[PDB]
């Protein structure tokens, strides 16, 4: 089920990043390429990211600024942050934080004319999700559970 | 160091999120 789920995880990442890019006027296309339908997982993740970024904006903005990104250091910075994020374990809130962090990195990369990073950040997120989070996700009910526990019927 | 601290506050926020916006 690994890569039955690995194509799906890739699509979740692309959809979240495409949505965060679109909120600022950018587009994903410019920089490259169980019971609840995947459109609901996508929307619940979009929703959760929005509520996370809204409620923790200052703490989250301050933290996104403290790591000075360059195309030659971005990969190491991303992996180090994510290692620390999940050091003590995984819960759905940290996965939401993981997605919002990646989206924030994509948007900042475009702002600062580091657009080569946009598609790579997606690859790193999907690889980490597929290689290091999907076991927990599978063990914890799959994405059905995320929507059931954090879904909201107001978009 | 920036990354380790950035990761820890992200974890803090995610844990707050997971409690706040739980609906079941």
């Amino acid at each position: 089920m690994s890569m039955a789920m690995s194509q799906s995880n890739r699509e979740l990442v692309v959809d979240f990043l495409s949505y965060k890019l679109s909120q600022k006027g950018y587009s994903w296309s410019q920089f490259s390429d169980e019971g609840t339908e995947s459109e609901a997982v996508k929307q619940a993740l979009r929703e959760a990211g929005d509520e996370f970024e809204l409620r923790y904006r200052r703490a989250f903005s301050d933290l996104t600024s403290q790591l000075h990104i360059t195309p030659g250091t971005a990969y190491q910075s991303f992996e180090q942050v994510v290692n620390e994020l999940f050091r003590d374990g995984v819960n759905w809130g940290r996965i939401v934080a993981f997605f919002s962090f990646g989206g924030a990195l994509c948007v900042e990369s475009v702002d600062k004319e580091m657009q080569v990073l946009v598609s790579r950040i997606a690859a790193w997120m999907a690889t980490y999700l597929n290689d290091h989070l999907e076991p927990w996700i599978q063990e914890n009910g799959g994405w059905d559970t995320f929507v059931e526990l954090y879904g909201n019927n107001a978009a | 160091s920036p990354t380790s601290e950035i990761g820890r506050h992200l974890a803090q926020l995610g844990d707050s999120y997971s409690v706040r916006f739980q609906n079941e």
